[PDB]
């Protein structure tokens, strides 16, 4: 078969900058039948470029492909927050029918620092009947954030599960959701989560039984 | 607008067979070759095979030879993908794509997730303001989350799922303080367990 | 010829 390679593995750039994606094929691609596909989170792939350099219908001029033989390039000028996706290259041939994809290149969009909005959610009485405090960090950049739980000024370790959304397709902000997963809960009172982030000039803590 | 519409997600035991469908009405589809591409979670795209307009000719990838069967119904404009002897590595989102007369796949279906798990398939739910719905203990993926029947789509954050072996995700939303007492919204939660809690 | 036509010529012998 025709093995497809791509580089780099991950690319992180700012809006308005130019992204350069490479695609290498193990054999020469007959008729320059090279395609580039954009796949955003939770969506199906979307055809950007076919025939090495042909924009599909609806694709803006800032998307551009080039190359021949074994080396091909996709250039995304004037990057936009909506361009956050994984980009695959694909060769296709007719005689015999052959369709192989590249491993993909994750393109991340950088932005300016943005501070999170912390929200404390104590567990409702519904979950207490079965025998998990949820801390929310809403719309922030960058992704790296230190979330620490302190039950009555006691740093918890090994009892919290975090979850981060994908980078937003409009403002490139992340959202995090911690879960401080009834026996050990009725012994303490003041539960809190402290968030540390470079958008906060000082550490912020959200506390709250009753 | 012409559009590919695939069937819902199915959960199949190992060794069982699965049959996924793809509705491809309109001359744009009925006059072209159709393809099937799958994508294992966190992996790239893998081409499965191709079927001709009349449905008589097929060509399968070397990996899937002998295990897949592509069929096409021209009187209903419906495509089918059958894969037998499902193993764990077959768990993937199976896409149906239209082969452009020029070659590339320019039309794609939304995808169909096939979960090959031996474990049994029922989730439980529990300036400005913010509200959320905690959905824990569920298997297998996924568990869709909507707010006010999709009427509120500006500000929603449905986190991905995450010890006991059961999935758990949360869906949050942001609303002003004045809209709390005026608008009453409910979150709409799992096709494998055929559960639809609000 | 178009890619679809090249495929049609492929399945003529296969």
């Amino acid at each position: 078969e025709i093995v497809m390679m791509q580089s780099p593995g991950t690319l992180s750039l700012s809006p308005g900058e130019r992204a350069t994606l490479s695609c290498r094929a193990s054999q020469s691609v007959r008729s320059n039948y090279l395609a580039w596909y954009q796949q955003k989170p939770g969506q199906a792939p979307r055809l950007l470029i076919y025939g090495a350099s042909s924009r599909a219908t609806g694709i803006p001029d800032r998307f551009s492909g080039s190359g021949s033989g074994t080396d091909f390039t996709l250039t995304i000028s004037r990057l936009e927050p909506e361009d956050f996706a994984v980009y695959y290259c694909q060769q296709y041939g007719s005689s015999p029918p052959r369709f192989t994809f590249g491993p993909g290149t994750k393109v991340e969009i950088k932005r300016t620092v943005a501070a999170p909005s912390v929200f404390i959610f104590p567990p409702s009485d519904e979950q207490l009947k079965s025998g998990s405090v949820v801390c929310l960090l809403n719309n922030f950049y960058p992704r790296e954030a230190k979330v620490q739980w302190k039950v009555d000024n006691a740093l918890q370790s090994g009892n919290s599960q975090e979850s981060v959304t994908e980078q937003d397709s409009k403002d490139s902000t992340y959202s995090l959701s911690s879960t401080l997963t009834k026996a050990d809960y009725e012994k303490h009172k003041v539960y809190a989560c402290e968030v540390t982030h470079q958008g906060l000039s000082s550490p912020v803590t959200k506390s709250f039984r009753g | 607008e012409v559009q590919l519409v695939q069937s819902g997600a199915e959960v199949k035991k190992p060794g069982a067979s699965v049959k996924v469908s793809c509705k491809a009405s309109g001359y744009t589809f009925t006059s072209q070759y159709m393809h099937w591409v799958r994508q294992a979670p966190g992996q790239g795209l893998e081409w499965i095979g191709i079927i001709n307009p009349s449905g008589v000719h097929t060509s399968y990838a070397q990996k899937f030879q002998g295990r897949v069967t592509l069929t096409r119904d021209t009187s209903t404009s419906t495509l089918y993908m059958e894969l037998s002897s499902l193993r764990s590595e077959d768990t993937a989102v199976y896409y149906c794509a239209r082969g452009s007369p020029k070659g590339a796949f320019d039309y794609w279906g939304q995808g169909t997730l096939v979960t090959v798990s031996s474990a049994s398939t029922g989730p439980s739910v529990f300036g400005t303001a913010a509200l959320g719905c905690l959905v824990k203990d569920y298997f297998p993926e996924p568990v869709t989350v909507s707010w006010n029947s999709g009427a509120l789509t500006s500000g929603v954050h449905t986190f991905p799922a995450v010890s006991s072996g059961l999935y758990s995700l949360s869906s949050v939303v942001t609303v002003p303080s004045s809209s709390l007492g005026t608008q009453t919204y409910i979150c709409n939660v799992h096709k494998p367990s055929n559960t639809k809690v609000d | 010829d178009s890619f679809k036509e090249e495929l049609d010529k492929y399945f003529k012998n296969h």
